[PDB]
RNA sequence: AAACUUUCAACAACGGAUCUCUUGGUUCUCGCAUCGAUGAAGAACGCAGCGAAUUGCGAUAUGUAUUGUGAAUUGCAGAUUUUCGUGAAUCAUCAAAUCUUUGAACGCACAUUGCGCCCUCUGGUAUUCCAGGGGGCAUGCCUGUUUGAGCGUCAUU
RNA sequence: GAAACCACAGCCAAGGGAACGGGCUUGGCAGAAUCAGCGGGGAAAGAAGACCCUGUUGAGCUUGACUCUAGUUUGACAUU
RNA sequence: GAAGCCUAGGCUGUAAAGCUGGGUAGAACGGCCUCUAGUGCAGAUCUUGGUGGUAGUAGCAAAUAUUCAAAUGAGAACUUUGAAGACUGAAGUGGGGAAAGGUUCCACGUCAACAGCAGUUGGACGUGGGUUAGUCGAUCCUAAGAGAUGGGGAAGCUCC
RNA sequence: GAAAGACUAAUCGAACCAUCUAGUAGCUGGUUCCUGCCGAAGUUUCCCUCAGGAUAGCAGAAGCUCGUAUCAGUUUUAUG
RNA sequence: AGGAUUGCGACUUUUGUCAAGGAUGCUGGCGUAAUGGUUAAAUGCCGCCCGUCUUGAAACACGGACCAAGGAGUCUAACGUCUAUGCGAGUGUUUGGGUGUAAAACCCGUACGCGUAAUGAAAGUGAACGUAGGUGAGGGCCCGCAAGGGUGCAUCAUCGACCGAUCCUGAUGUCUUCGGAUGGAUUUGAGUAAGAGCAUAGCUGUUGGGACCCGAAAGAUGGUGAACUAUGCCUGAAUA
RNA sequence: UUGACCUCAAAUCAGGUAGGAAUACCCGCUGAACUUAAGCAUAUCAAUAAGCGGAGGAAAAGAAACCAACCGGGAUUGCCUUAGUAACGGCGAGUGAAGCGGCAAAAGCUCAAAUUUGAAAUCUGGCGUCUUCGACGUCCGAGUUGUAAUUUGAAGAAGGCAACUUUGUAGCUGGUCCUUGUCUAUGUUCCUUGGAACAGGACGUCAUAGAGGGUGAGAAUCCCGUGUGGCGAGGAUCCCAGUUAUUUGUAAAGUGCUUUCGACGAGUCGAGUUGUUUGGGAAUGCAGCUCUAAGUGGGUGGUAAAUUCCAUCUAAAGCUAAAUAUUGGCGAGAGACCGAUAGCGAACAAGUACAGUGAUGGAAAGAUGAAAAGAACUUUGAAAAGAGAGUGAAAAAGUACGUGAAAUUGUUGAAAGGGAAGGGCAUUUGAUCAGACAUGGGCCAGCAUCAGUUUUA
């Protein structure tokens, strides 16, 4: 607000009158003249360091910095390890980097689009995005936040013909355009691997939009950033052959006790 | 949601509620329509009014049936005959019911029920 | 009150600043209301160009005079040189500016050009009765961009003649200098005491 | 040894913390431009079958006419039958009217329900006195109209 | 059927101690619950010392302290 | 049977704390990975609200004064009537007004609170009733004063 | 103001009511959960400086280049 | 204490044995309130009331009768060192435009800020004699069976070279007063010498802001009071 | 003697118009101090608060007497940069712009100064008639001390020669933009728990509708809505589209060549001096006073002059949408915001009750149950109430009402008590309590031989 406690116009007393100074009530005739104010301990004060709009809400980042994150969730699509462990019931699934045909792209009722993800491999997933919904704990209750319930399935496209109408009144789905497609749907709650249900012209697409070694990238002045590491596997590096072969013999690692 | 003219907030809808004009409660106050009915004029629901005919489907009460005596607009309620409480001292009152729970049975009609029934899309007076 | 081994700042924060603050909130909101407000102009006016057609003009200081840059009017020369009243323009989408003159037969030429473009690929519906619509084209800095005047040939001839470009320009800032006291000793010496010789 | 004093537990007091709720607040965004001498904002005094306050309205007083919806209002009465209707209602709507005494407040005053003047109809014997019903009388400034003032000044007897 | 007051409470001597203990140390000692009186103590209550010094804190009054000022008076130009 | 609350029951952690039995009660709330803040109280002659000891104690002592029966009522040191004693002693505890209050005047009902004891009484509480002018006042005239207008000031609120 | 710095609505050596105002303070009082490791200073120079700041000293944290180095709040021989 | 074996040894004719790198063997009673746990009282010894300013407090120094809830280093504009992240002679999408499942997410690029060059008051000029120079130290690698030799980044010390200012010197030429060749100097800079920065985020520190919380005697602007009391005027009343 | 003109009056003359309110934002005047400088006086806070006048949905500003020194830009307004920079300042503390460059939005124009002079061509009111925000006709008045047409410096006019390309004013329907009304899917099937299914389990249905709310406990499918699209009504009307009347015209506009002219704002500009203000420094703007111009003239070019050139605009009169603001008003959306000592002073009959002569000051106070079903009837009492009974899932929910903590009090039970209590280490006694002897029918000690550390003959 602001003029929240300086309403009321008050004066201390001071010393000589056994009493504390912190500003007092004018002389009326109620049950309120002699009560204090203004001090952030006194019931109707001011509060300590009261808040202000112009505090620092919205924060910048690297536009660099952004498509290096998107691009290492999208790696995180596929890889069973990260899906299973950020939830998903992916136990069906006839492997994962799921691609779909375009026809899925020209469905225009919800009885279609339920009946596909029957056939695919899901449902299941759909199913535990409605055994969930329950209530809050907090105070979102009263403020429009009433009901809880888990994320669903991602479904990717190029095209639209009808796909966000059929898939929007579907409990769990979300849906989004190659085009786009940001952080917040891929890792949300900041948790890498969500179970993403690609189409065909979609999927396609991915090598004119990021780009490879021969292929360009679209994007102005950008190309895939690269690892430190080549193969994530050093068990394999440090066993080989070329560098177990040079060196001395171990020391049984644990050793005796001694000087006890 | 989807149109920018309607307030998905509970503090609104709680207040329009409660501080409703008295023709605004005929519409809230609404009862269905028995499955021998719905198949005559081809309608789920209606808004109940003074003198009908009607059963109890929901609550303690459930299993009677009796006449309606008065719709009352302002505790949200609808006195119907034959559900009362015998007092200690040997005095009836009304029992009062939310019209939801409550099913039509045999429909009072007048010009514009009539007409009313014309205008929904449905067959017959 | 100062003493570390900072650097000493300037911060001009002893007026009531708290009171005239200002939260630019609005920049997504407004945004939207500005695209409203350029849909909306187009739907009213209907076939023709939200922009009137500017012409192409060189700008100031030595800082900018390497660059050219989107002027305000056409002037009065290059509107009579194409072959049109200053009056008629007004009312077919081309700007002019009364004030703006010509020094320069580069800039002349460039905007006469441009007005021959704009009058050809352009067309006019009558007063009358029949109106062929051909949809409507929004900006016209689009179908009718700014290039770069090119001054240069790319592999060229290496003509030396020892003149020494260094020497040149302090020879030549010199003169500057000096010519100011080299007048008026010419105006003694060789003028006013031996013309009267 | 009891009473008395002090510490703990169960039940009962005192008091309203804790926990859950919420038709109210606070901030931000988006849209639109509408007070008054045709009497405003504010103020007093009144009006309901039974109301003191709050909410509405002005002796046409919790409202009248006009339009829409189509049977209520409800703490207790009481009707009206208006209930196949030119129509219930503390409903919504709102374009015709009413609008006490005041207030920029305007006939002169105003710690007064003080004191006058003009036109007009009706009573008491009445151009002049008394009462009653109705309509009027402020200040500055502008445009015009009608009477005028000044050897300020022009022509004619 | 109240108020002031109230860290916790209420027996002394000497010692040492922020140099005058109701609580620490060494001795004297020590018996439920209570009622009239009384002014020896509780450095008893009253009021962030008014005396005194400090503050780069003030105000009232005085003056050949420093810098100003309404009023008044002399001269120039305008009214002429 | 969620939260909260009570418990000379139990278990773990050096500890901040956590888990759990029994009782009470009747709608929501937890663990693990991260984000974020109006995020932990014994003190401030702290702020607001509540309750103690002190204590059934201090005290309820100025205006000379009360007593005997009868009635009403559940109940009478205190109300109503009788009888006896008293005082103010007409510059009065008498009879009327001004300012100021505003129904306190008066009748019928009736004692939860108030009348620092009591109460059947009351300037209390509930429901009604009551102020009649040509001659008494106001209205009218002027006093010390106040104050429009014609004018002149002042950027102006307005000043003379 | 028949003079006391009197009285001016319990307010007078300059009334009361709101606002600027959360006025300023080198001065007083307070400042909310556990264990673990390291651990001070009251001294030098300048200041309308002496109840206060700057500057060095003492303290912690983060470490970097190296791996028995040319070191020691000490002794001895030689020599001031 | 520990919890397969590994060691050093001793005594052994030998196998084996052992007090040798930390206790095994045999026996009895009870199997639950007996042993332990908490809790209350008694007995022995010990123990002053907390918080605070101070060289120094149990203090005859200050605050505290008691309980519940509230109650005090926060946010911002410029910044410094250190740390993580992205790109790296560059870096920064988000003033603004394009799009959209609509304050989000996604895309676009002219400019512009900082960095890539300094030094002078200014007029101005403006960084390679040489493997971007020598000397001393230097990790690491190379040659060698070793002793030792070779090559030596970072950095530290040290003497030189180059650019700017400062003070002298003043060549060919030439509007005869301009021009500044080359050579120098106990001077001098926040310079060059195979570039390191820019953006976001975090703890700590700084300066302005009410600025960790409460606290003055004052000062200024615009208003309200002569029912008390001070004094004068108009009109009444009162005093055996 | 009569009638004009010029200045000034009067009327309850005919008809109009001005005041106050609200004030968040906007245009002016007026004008502080606390504070900072560790003091204090210029400075700073500040060209700010309070005070006074005046507007609108916006206001103000605006078509160069400008910015520049470039190969020149081209009305105003705002945002990003310029820049914490050039300057100012007891040169201390501190203060502090603008040009270019990139964007949002872009729209331009009117008078005076010339003779219609072969026809005051113009306008208010009165009276009359019509299709009434007006139009037509007629009668007085205004006005020649100047009302129309014509022209505004970008020009422009008056003549001569020369080719011509253009045109206009009503209402009717429809769209468009607002205010609105109505219509448009799917279970209340079976079983357990309960006072009550909106809970759990089984079996379905609709979905361009699984937003939100209501109903006796967490409802897409019970109700209102939501989503998708139809169908009306009532205004606004020139914004567009399509039509129909008209009926403008011999009049209005534009352009090539050539000759003569080409009117441009005065107690102003500019100078001196005083006070105030700015970053503006021999003086940035404003105001008072004294002096007072000009015709290739006057202004400016960020150091005072005199002398000579160059570049740039044309002051002393006026109008104008948009991008920009908004703690006030009317109408809609949202939130990592508060949750009844919080949040506005106010979730309740709050600017209310109450205090002050007065300006002003200014509280507390939310929750029975799904439903009042708000406790009939007996009996004790003068009555209030009490015991029973009765309602309800519960009266351990009784209108001193959900839950009902602590201080603080009463009763019962257990323990101790010779000038206080209350703690720490260790036992004993009294109370009370966890923990693997169950399968077929661990706790507490004793002796022997060893190891590690010691003690005593």
């Amino acid at each position: 607000s602001e003029k929240a406690g300086h309403q009321t116009s008050a004066e201390s007393w001071g010393t000589g009158r056994a009493v504390a100074r912190i500003p007092r009530v004018g002389g009326g005739g109620t049950h309120r003249s002699g009560q204090a104010a203004f001090g952030n301990m006194c019931r109707g004060g001011r509060m300590f360091a009261p808040t202000k709009t112009w505090r620092k809400w919205n924060v910048k980042v690297n536009q660099n910095e952004k498509r290096y994150a998107t691009a290492s969730a999208i790696a995180a699509s596929a890889v069973p390890s990260l899906v299973l462990a950020r939830g998903h019931r992916v136990e069906k699934v006839p492997s994962i980097p799921l691609v779909v045909s375009d026809d899925l792209q020209s469905i225009q009722k919800t009885k279609e689009a339920v009946a596909a993800l029957k056939a695919v491999g899901a449902h299941s997933d759909v199913i535990k995005v409605v055994k969930s919904k329950k209530l809050r704990a907090g105070k979102g209750k009263y403020r429009n936040r009433r009901f809880t319930q888990r994320r669903g399935p991602l479904v990717v496209y190029s095209e639209d013909n009808g796909v966000v109408k059929a898939f929007r009144n579907v409990p769990g789905v979300e849906t989004a355009n190659v085009a786009s497609l940001g952080l917040l749907q891929l890792a949300p709650g900041a948790h890498l691997g969500r179970f993403v249900i690609w189409t065909q012209s979609a999927f396609s697409k991915l090598d004119q939009i990021w780009g490879s070694e021969t292929v360009a990238s679209v994007k102005a002045g950008y190309a895939l950033p690269s690892n430190i590491i080549s193969t994530s596997d050093v068990t394999r590096i440090i066993n080989s052959t070329e560098i177990q072969s040079v060196l001395r013999a171990a020391g049984q690692a644990t050793q005796k006790r001694t000087h006890v | 949601k989807q149109s920018l003219d309607v307030s998905s907030d509970r503090r609104k809808a709680r207040k329009a509620y409660f501080t409703a004009p008295s023709s605004e409660r005929r519409v809230l106050l609404s009862a269905p329509l028995s499955k021998e009915l719905r198949e005559q004029y081809n309608i789920k629901a209606l808004p109940i009014r003074k003198e009908d005919e009607v059963l109890v489907v929901r609550g303690s009460k459930k299993g009677q049936e009796g006449k309606v005596s008065s719709v009352y607009r302002l505790k949200f309620a609808v006195q119907v005959d034959k559900l009362t409480k015998e007092k200690s001292n040997g005095a009836s009152v009304p029992t009062n019911i939310h019209p939801s729970k409550v099913v039509i049975t045999k429909l009072h009609l007048d010009k514009d029920r009539k007409a009313l029934i014309q205008r929904k899309g449905g067959k017959l007076e | 009150a100062i003493s570390k081994n900072l650097p000493i700042l300037k911060n001009h924060f002893r007026k009531h600043w708290q009171e005239r603050v200002k939260v630019h909130f609005d920049q997504a909101g407004k945004k939207v209301s500005r695209r409203h407000a350029r849909a909306s102009k187009a739907a009213k006016i209907a076939p023709r160009p939200l922009d009137l057609l500017r012409p192409v003009v060189r700008a100031p200081t030595v800082k900018y005079n390497r660059k050219v840059r989107a002027g305000r009017g056409f002037t009065l020369a290059e509107i009579k040189a194409a072959g049109l009243t200053p009056a008629y323009a007004r009312t077919i989408g081309i700007a002019v500016d009364h004030r703006r003159q010509n020094r320069n037969q580069e800039i002349l030429d460039l905007n006469i050009q441009r007005l021959k473009e704009y009058q050809s690929k352009i067309i006019v519906f009558p007063r009358k009765g029949k109106a062929p619509e051909a949809e409507q084209t929004l900006s016209a800095a689009a179908s009718f961009p700014i290039v770069q005047p090119v001054t240069d040939s790319e592999t060229r001839a290496v003509e030396d003649n020892g003149e020494s470009a260094y020497r040149t320009l302090r020879l030549a800032r010199s003169d500057k200098r000096y010519k100011g006291i080299r007048e008026k000793r010419a105006k003694d010496k060789a003028e006013a005491e031996a013309e009267k010789k």
